[PDB]
Formats: C-alpha cells, structure tokens, sequence
RNA sequence: GGAAGAUGUAACGGGGCUAAACCAUGCACCGAAGCUGCGGCAGCGACGCGCGUUGUUGGGUAGGGGAGCGUUCUGUAAGCCUGCGAAGGUGUGCUGUGAGGCAUGCUGGAGGUAUCAGAAGUGCGAAUGCUGACAUAAGUAACGAUAAAGCGGGUGAAAAG
RNA sequence: ACCCCGGCGAGGGGAGUGAAAAAGAACCUGAAACCGUGUACGUACAAGCAGUGGGAGCACGCUUAGGCGUGUGACUGCGU
C-alpha cells in the first residue's frame, strides 16, 4: 500500500503558548522548531505544513550563557556598498527582542515557502500579554 | 525447396564492419582508429 | 541503390519528441534540446529510483520517532527493544500503524519497554 | 568583405 | 449561424492587425463598428472593411439580424512574406520581409 | 551590444503586455442630429454642440 | 480487523476481502494459497503479535491475477566519454485476494 | 561534376566555414563521395562445384517427385492451344520442359506461355530447375544429361 | 596573549551550543547502487540427458570479439494485400532487453509486399558543414544633406505629398 | 454563370461544375521549425540546466460505485 500523506486541508493545528523567562535561547529555539515543523506528530510529512501555532511570551527575558550577552554579535547587510550593520544581543534585547527569537527560529527552520509558512505560524510577543486568547491557547512546558 | 528456402551455411556470411554508425555499434566516432596521428589521418600511415 | 532518410528520421525524431512531451519551451519543441532533455530525464529516473527507496525509509523513520516520542521512548530505544523482543516487523508497517491504529502501536511500545527492562 | 575594425592594425594587434 | 469573412494576403503586419483584433474581440457588432471607426490604424481600416464584409455576408447569405449579430471569433494568421533587398553601408545588403497576414472574422447571433 | 542568448516567446509576451491599444471609453451623441462623434470634436456632417459649424 | 504478514521479501498489512499486490508466485492463476508466517493481527482492542510469528495465525488468499508491471526505461549515460546505454524492464506481479485472517 | 576549381571565398576573415571547391560532397549539388563505377558482378564457380550442385538439385527433384520423365514429347503443329490442351490432359501447369532435340515446332508453341518454359539439355540451369514446379524429361535428354554430368 | 586587508559577517556550512566542545569506557540507532531477502535477464564453467542441476560472473574510455534491428533495390512474385481504401501524414492502445514490431481512428487517393536469400549512395545533432524555410534582437534603429514651407479650390473611396 | 460586401479593386462568402474546391489555378499529399485562437489546470513573497522521485488540489471521462485513466502541477527531496 502507498505510504500515507497528510492532507493540508484536514491537518489539525493546535495553539500552544510558551513562557520564555530564563530559558536557554538555543534549546528553546530547537524545541519550537520541532513543534512548528511538526516533527512531534506521527502524521508528519516533509512537504505539508503540519505543525502547531506557537505563542512566545516574555521574549525579552531569554537567557544566554557566558559572554553571549555582550559578545554574540548579529550581522546583517543593507545591500548598499559599505552597509554592514552589527547589533549585539544586549542592544537588541534593549531595542526589540522578538527579532532575537525570530532570527533564532528562522535559522532553525528550513528554507523556502514551507519554512516561511511555519515561521508565519510562529507568534512572538515581547511582553507578558498576547492578543490570541480567543483561540484558547494551551500552555506548553519546556 | 524453393528459391526462398535456400539458406547459406552457418558462418559463411559474416557481415562486414561499418565504421562510424552510432555509439552502440562499437565502431562509432573514431572508427577503430584512436585519437589523432598518421594512423587516424585519411590516407595516412607509413610505408612498409 | 539510393536510400532516402526522410521517413526513418521523421519516425525517430517523433519518438524522441513524444518522450519529451510536457517540457518547457524548446525542450518540448526543438529536437536537439528535447533529446538532451530526455537523456537527463532517464538519468534522473535511475538515480531517483535509488533515492526513492532512501527517502521513503527516511520518512518512515521520522514518523516512528514522532510516534514513539509521543508514547514516551526514543526511536533508538524503541528499535533496540523490538529487536530484543525478536520481531522482524517493517518500518513501513510500523509507520502505517502509527498513522492509522494508535492502540496497536502503544502495545508495541510496552512490549519494547518490557524487552528493554 | 570584412569589417574595418578587423582589417585594422592598432586595435586588432592590441596585445603584441 | 457562423458567417466567415477572410482577407487573404492583407498588405499589413500580423502583429499590428492582431493588436487591433484584440481590441475588438468579443464585442457586439455595432460597438465594434464604433471602435473600428474611431481607432487610428490602417489595420483598423482593413479589419473594418473585413467586418462589414462579414456583416453584409451574413445578412445576404444567412439572413440573420444585425441587432443580434456578434463578432465571436477574430484571429490573424501570418501570410506569406515578400522578400526584398535593402542596400546598406559598405556593399552589404539586407533582406526586407514585407510581411502580409490573413485576417479572419466570424460573426454569429448565438 | 547584442544578446548572448535568444529570448523566449514568454519574454516576448512579457514585453508586449504593455503594448496593447486602449479603445475610446465612450462616444458622444449630438443633441440635435443624433450622430455619434468624438467628445470635443465636430461631427462628420459638420455639427458641434447641435449647431452648424461648417458648410456641407 | 487487519493483519501484517511477510511474503516476497516485503511485509504487507491487509484486511478481510482485500486485493493485494505481491510479486509473482509459482502457483496457478486461480488457486488458494496458505500463508503461515504472520507478524501481527489487530482486531479492535485485541491484538496478537508474534515473536516473530503468531502461533496458529494464518492467512487464506486466492491468487486472481498474474501479470507484468509497467515498463520503466533504464538509461545510462557517461557524458563526453561517448557512453550511452538503454534498457527496458517490466516486473512480474500477482494480484491476490486476501479472503481469510484466522488466528 | 561540372564546376571550377576556384576557391569560393578566401580562407580566412569572412567568418564562414572554409571551403575550397563548389563541387565538394558536403555541398549541395556537389559530387558524390564514393560514386559507383560500372563493375562486373559475376562470380567464379568451380566446375566440380557447379556439377555437384546440379546433382543435388536433380537428386532432390527425384526425392520430392517434381521430375516427370516421358519417352517422347512433341506436338504436330505450332499451336499454343494444342500445347496447353496437352499439358491440361497431363495435369501440369508451371512446367520446365527439357528435350533431347531442339524442336522448333514445340518451341514456337511454348514461346507465348509464361508458366511453361522449354529448354535443351545443354541449356539447363539451376535457377529455372528450382523455380519451375514440374520439370519433365525426355529419355534421350536423360541420357545426355547423365553423360554430361558423368 | 603574540594575531593587521582590502564588495558582505565570511577561519563551525548556518542556526545556535557552556555542551550541542575535548578526553576515557559502554550500549543503542541512522547511514551507500556494499551485503542480505524476493523476483527477472544474460555470459562462462562443471554435473546428467537443445533441456535440467549447480557454482560464478555481468562499471567502463581507446580498442578487440559476438549477436541483431531498420531503410532502398533484386529474386521468390503474372503469388499475396489493396478504391469494402496502398504508400505517406497525424493520434491512441498493446508488445519486446533494445534498435523496433502489431492493430486501429482521422487525413489520403494508388500503390504496397510476407517468408527466406542477395547487393548497398543502409541509419546524423554537432564538421565557424551545404541548400531552403522560419524565428531572435523588435515593431527597436533608420526612412539618405537642417533649401521650408502655409492656405483655398478640384479629382477621388481616401489628399501634407 | 449569377448574386452579395468591397474602390467598376485586392480579397472573401453564397450559387454552380466536379467523386473531391478539407483538388480554385499561391492548385496531388501536406510533416517540422515558427505564428496564432478556444478550452482545462497552474502562476503576481517567488531565486538557479527547468527535470526527476513524492504529492495536494482542480477539470473531464468512467464501465465493480469502487477507485482508475487522462490533462495540469501548489508544496517538497535530489539535481551546475
Ligand atoms: N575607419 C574608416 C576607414 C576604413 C575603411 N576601411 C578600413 C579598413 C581597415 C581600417 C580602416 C578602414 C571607415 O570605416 O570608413
Ligand atoms: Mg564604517
Ligand atoms: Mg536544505
Ligand atoms: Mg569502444
Ligand atoms: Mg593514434
Ligand atoms: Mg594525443
Ligand atoms: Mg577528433
Ligand atoms: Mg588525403
Ligand atoms: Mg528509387
Ligand atoms: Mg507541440
Ligand atoms: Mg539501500
Ligand atoms: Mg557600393
Ligand atoms: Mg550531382
Ligand atoms: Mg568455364
Ligand atoms: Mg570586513
Ligand atoms: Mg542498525
Ligand atoms: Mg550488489
Ligand atoms: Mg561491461
Ligand atoms: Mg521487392
Ligand atoms: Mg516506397
Ligand atoms: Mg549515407
Ligand atoms: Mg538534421
Ligand atoms: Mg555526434
Ligand atoms: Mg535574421
Ligand atoms: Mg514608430
Ligand atoms: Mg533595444
Ligand atoms: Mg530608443
Ligand atoms: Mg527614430
Ligand atoms: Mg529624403
Ligand atoms: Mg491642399
Ligand atoms: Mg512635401
Ligand atoms: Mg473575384
Ligand atoms: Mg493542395
Ligand atoms: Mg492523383
Ligand atoms: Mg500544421
Ligand atoms: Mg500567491
Ligand atoms: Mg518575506
Ligand atoms: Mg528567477
Ligand atoms: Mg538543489
């Protein structure tokens, strides 16, 4: 018999919410990547988005180990010549930390339309309040 | 026994080589001659 | 006697284009480009038969890992327990059970845990 | 015939 | 009932008359006459002649009514091209393709 | 300069997508003669704003 | 009710009244075939799995078709090395009717 | 081929693939590469080989009963009707006659039938001996064929 | 620590990691076209009557050897198919290890050819190959002296000429 | 022939001849490149020899009402 494939219109996508106070950034990102990709579901297919929607609360209270609070430098390029930009971990926690979580998870995720869709399912909030209480999100323990 | 029942002896009618007639015939491209040199040139070779 | 190659060349080219039907642009119209496309298609078919076996095994392995981790055991310990319990059951079939009939898969999980214990 | 910038000498023999 | 009017070896370019035909495709007949009267193309003049040929063709040979006639299918195919010689600089010669076309209209009531 | 490769029919349609004609939006009708004409132009017979502008 | 068994180098999960693709068996085209090696039977919150074979669990089948599969073309090609190669292949198969799963 | 030995263009510079003659076999309306010449296609046959082949032909003819021997075979008048009626009486259709003495009467009788051929014993040949279905003998023809095959 | 480079981080592939780094030991698992299992083909050698048993082999350039497919023509053939539709053209289905083969729908309007033999102008993607046709740039450049035109009337289907 | 549109045109449509005008003189057959129109599907957050393995959906034929076949091919592994 043919191997089962999950149907993208019949797949059930649940809403999980995770508090990120004091958790390790990399290990939290690996766990969230597994959940968004759907590697925790027995009906996994690599070509169909089967994961879950995740809310991340208190993205500004993630912890990193060692000198990473000041030595971990994020680089990006503006496209114009000479336009390299650096931003350390502490200054982007100061500015906007949902990008720290999003950059980590986007790095863990695959590349293409499917990985972009899983990242779209990811929701990250900097504070301790989310607007998605109408979906009855259930708490996940990392 | 007619004119269309007469077959030659077995092995009496070996087919000749046809050089340069595709990959599968084994004699395509260079036609059993190698790569360059007087041996492969047209009318080439040395005397006896 | 003189031979004309029109009928035979037409038949060969039409065969190659019929194999090349469905390709983008000159790879389905122009004979030369179509012939280069068909040979690469055959190479890809060979190599992807082998990769089809590989990829389907990988997909089954990932599904077994997910189902066993829902049941509370890693994939490697699950397989070690199954081999100590001496069953020769296919990973394809275990993936099928994991998708469709959860209870039988759970039963295999406590058998694997008993064999590990 | 042939193009004048191929028949020419200064630009044809640029690297002698 | 389908009525067909063709102008074969139309002394114009297939691309230009296709531009005008794509302008007038699918419209009702009197409207298509207004676009063809007020579109500033020799292609528009040619396909206007062809279209009135189609309308009078249907009127005489089938007897369908002008109010419910509709141009349902218009398409231009490339006709044979007349080859010329255009002398260029330094002895060279180019070939001019004086392109023609075959213009076709199909008018119908239903 | 000159092309390094032949472009495609798809490329040709891409380029010619902006080259199609725009018809007249709507004509205007004479308030007296009832003849269709361009907006802000005289009629073929010689009317404009319902008044004879030219002879014949 | 369903059961997984092993035959022809594969393992198959079948049910009652099922049409099943095995490979060619050395048996007539209309005869009933007995399968003795059965891996596992699941019958709706009672399962019997063998280690590796179920004691007393057997399969009644009916061979209904012999045939050759779909032709696939094997193409080998070493580029610039003047090597080209073509071959065809059709694989034999049996269609069977799984008509009994008896524990 | 009618032409000239003039080089079609200069060897270098024009950008075309080089050519040296209008009559080259690559070129359209050019010569043939390995054009045929009038040749002889006949083959040498050894006398003993030819005689042994004839013996094998007549032996298998006797074996499969396509050989009919009559003591006398002639017609009174050169009438193809008389000849065809006589072979119809004998019930034979596609026949090779061989005769001891070349009889112009029956030869002119048999000239018009394309299924009936007539020959002398010195004129017999393997392709007709195999092609014609029923082949008939005169006794004198048998004697001289036997002595000339030895 | 010594330790500085030029488009852009840029000397873990990236994410990220205080282990997800390193060392020592162990048990697992993934992992190849390797090996095994099942089925199919072909070559070679032993074993008994072209067949069966068994073992083994089967990446391949230059090249050597073996066996074949197809096209035109000749004989078989004053035979056979064919206006109740040939060759050819265009689809579909089946079949073979392959070059291929067979059947039939439509077009077509007169030839074609089994079998077994025989002879080759016998198979093309390449030669800045030859010839014809058709694209590409592209409705782009240009419309050939910067002496120059404007208006009224006529003809005509239409007049800047 | 004749009729009709059309510039007393070019060209076309009817009528008629003809077995056939899908033989109309640009004339037996009429291939391919190339150019079109209609329908089915896909495509406007998406990076690369354009395929191949898997596969959703859609549309149409279906004759065990079961899946099949054809067309397309979102997404995806490999692939200069
Ligand atoms: N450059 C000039 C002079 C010229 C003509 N033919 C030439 C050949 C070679 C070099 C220069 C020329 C021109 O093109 O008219
Ligand atoms: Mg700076
Ligand atoms: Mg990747
Ligand atoms: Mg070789
Ligand atoms: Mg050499
Ligand atoms: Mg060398
Ligand atoms: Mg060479
Ligand atoms: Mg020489
Ligand atoms: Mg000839
Ligand atoms: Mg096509
Ligand atoms: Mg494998
Ligand atoms: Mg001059
Ligand atoms: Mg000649
Ligand atoms: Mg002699
Ligand atoms: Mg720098
Ligand atoms: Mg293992
Ligand atoms: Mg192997
Ligand atoms: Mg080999
Ligand atoms: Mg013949
Ligand atoms: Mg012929
Ligand atoms: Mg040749
Ligand atoms: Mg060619
Ligand atoms: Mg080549
Ligand atoms: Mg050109
Ligand atoms: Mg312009
Ligand atoms: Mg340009
Ligand atoms: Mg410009
Ligand atoms: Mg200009
Ligand atoms: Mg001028
Ligand atoms: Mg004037
Ligand atoms: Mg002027
Ligand atoms: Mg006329
Ligand atoms: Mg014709
Ligand atoms: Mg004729
Ligand atoms: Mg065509
Ligand atoms: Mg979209
Ligand atoms: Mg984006
Ligand atoms: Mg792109
Ligand atoms: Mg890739």
């Amino acid at each position: 018999m043919k191997t089962f494939t999950a149907k993208p219109e019949t797949v059930k996508r649940d809403w999980y919410v995770v508090d990120a106070t004091g958790k390790t950034l990399g290990r939290l990102a690996t766990e969230l990547a597994r959940r968004l990709r759907g590697k925790h579901k027995a009906e996994y297919t690599p070509h169909v988005d089967t994961g879950d929607y995740i809310i991340v609360l208190n993205a500004d209270k993630v912890a990193v180990t060692g000198n990473k609070r000041t030595d971990k430098v994020y680089y990006h390029h503006t496209g114009h010549i000479g336009g390299i930009k650096q931003a350390t971990f502490e200054e982007m926690i100061a500015r906007r930390p949902e990008r720290v979580i999003e950059i980590a998870v986007k790095g863990m995720l695959p590349k293409g339309p499917l990985g972009r869709a899983m990242f779209r399912k990811l929701k990250v909030y900097a504070g301790n309040e989310h607007n998605h209480a109408a979906q009855q999100p259930q708490v996940l323990d990392i | 026994m007619r004119l269309n029942t007469l077959s030659p002896a077995e092995g009496s009618k070996k087919a000749g080589k046809r050089l340069g007639r595709g990959i599968g015939s084994g004699l395509g491209k260079t036609g059993g001659r190698g790569h360059k040199g007087q041996k492969s040139r047209s009318g080439g070779g040395v005397r006896r | 006697a003189r031979v004309k190659r029109g009928v035979i060349a037409r038949a060969r080219h039409k065969k190659i284009l019929k194999q090349a039907k469905g390709y983008y642009g000159a790879r389905s119209r122009v004979y030369r480009v179509a012939f280069q496309a068909v040979i690469k298609a055959g190479q890809y078919a060979y190599r992807d038969r082998r990769q089809r076996k590989r990829q389907f095994r990988q997909l089954w392995i990932a599904r077994i890992n997910a189902a066993a981790r829902q049941n509370g055991i890693s994939y490697s310990k699950f397989i070690n327990g199954l081999k100590k319990a001496s069953v020769e059951i296919d990973r394809k079939i275990l993936a099928d059970i994991a998708v469709f009939d959860k209870v039988a898969f759970t039963a295999l999980v406590e058998k694997a845990k008993a064999a590990l214990a | 015939t042939s193009k004048w910038f191929n028949i020419d000498n200064k630009i044809v023999d640029h690297r002698p | 009932m389908e009525t067909i009017a063709k102008h074969r070896h139309a002394r114009s370019s297939a691309q230009k008359v296709r531009l005008v035909a794509d302008l007038i495709r699918g419209k009702k007949v009197s409207q298509a006459l207004d676009i063809l009267t007020y579109t500033n193309k020799k292609a528009a003049v040619l396909v206007k002649k062809v279209l009135e040929s189609a309308i009078a063709n249907a009127e005489h040979n089938d007897g369908a009514d002008i109010d419910d006639l509709k141009v349902t299918k218009i398409f231009v195919d490339e006709g044979p091209s007349m080859k010329r010689i255009m002398p260029r600089a330094k002895g060279r010669a180019d070939r001019i393709l004086k392109r023609t076309s075959h213009i076709t209209v199909v008018v119908s009531d239903r | 300069a000159v092309q390094q490769n032949k472009p495609t029919r798809s490329k040709r349609g891409m380029r010619r997508s902006h080259d199609a004609l725009t018809a007249v939006t709507s004509l205007s009708v004479d308030k007296t003669s009832g003849e269709k004409h361009l907006r802000h132009h005289i009629t073929a017979d010689g009317y404009y704003r319902g008044r004879k502008v030219i002879a014949k | 009710m369903y059961a997984v068994f092993q035959s022809g180098g594969k393992q198959h999960r079948v049910s009652e009244g099922q049409t099943v693709r095995l490979e060619k068996l050395d048996i007539a085209t209309g005869e009933t075939v007995e399968f003795a090696e059965v891996l596992m039977i699941a019958n709706g919150e009672e399962v019997k799995i063998g280690v590796p074979f179920v004691d007393g669990g057997v399969i009644k089948a009916e061979v209904v078709a012999h045939g050759r599969g779909e032709k696939v073309k094997i193409v080998k090609f070493r580029r610039r090395k003047h090597y080209r190669k073509q071959q065809g292949h059709r694989q034999w198969f049996t269609d069977v009717k799984i008509t009994g799963i008896s524990a | 081929v009618t032409g000239s030995g003039k080089k079609p263009w200069r060897q270098k510079g024009t950008g075309r693939a080089r050519s040296g003659s209008i009559k080259s076999p690559i070129w359209r309306s050019g010569g043939v590469t390995f054009a045929a010449r009038p040749q002889d296609h006949s083959q040498k046959v050894n006398k003993k080989m030819y005689r042994g082949a004839l013996k094998s032909i007549l032996s298998e003819l006797v074996r499969q009963d396509r050989l009919i021997v009559v003591e006398k075979f002639s017609v009174e008048a050169p009438k193809t009707k008389l000849l065809a009626q006589k072979l119809k009486d004998m019930a034979l259709e596609d026949v090779l006659i061989i005769t001891g003495e070349l009889d112009e009467n029956l030869f002119l009788a048999a000239r018009n039938l394309h299924k009936v051929d007539v020959r002398d014993a010195t004129g017999i040949d393997p392709v007709s001996l195999i092609a014609f279905d029923k082949v008939v003998m005169t006794a004198d023809a048998v004697k001289q064929v036997e002595e000339m095959l030895a």
